[PDB]
């Protein structure tokens, strides 16, 4: 509590918004690719199933 | 002999046009089971759709 060198506050505020900026990534990947399962890293089995049929 | 001949025609496609009509290796009407449930619920309750043989 009070102190010139850690700032723990900074990390929280940080962290989020590293996560709403991964949100704002599969964002743009959901928009401009135009698929919700766009890729094996969205989702495995649906992404073989749809590749397959 | 000639109506005979269409006769057969018309079930033989009739065979394959019902046999062929699958989806992700499943069918509901192909005859192979006799239903298929999906997810309905959180919990895992289905939603049963009973098997119509085409």
């Amino acid at each position: 509590l009070n102190s010139i060198n850690t700032n723990s506050g900074a990390l929280i505020a940080l962290q989020n918004l590293n996560s709403t900026n991964a949100e704002l990534t599969q964002v743009q990947q959901r928009i401009n690719t135009g698929k919700k399962i766009g890729s094996a890293k969205d989702n495995g089995a649906i992404w073989a199933t749809a590749k397959n049929q | 002999n000639a109506l005979k001949s269409d006769f057969d025609s018309l079930r033989d496609q009739i065979t394959k046009a019902a046999s062929n009509a699958k989806f992700n290796g499943v069918s509901i009407a192909d005859g192979t089971t006799t239903k298929l449930s999906f997810l309905a619920n959180s919990d895992g309750s289905a939603f049963t759709v009973t098997a119509k043989t085409l």
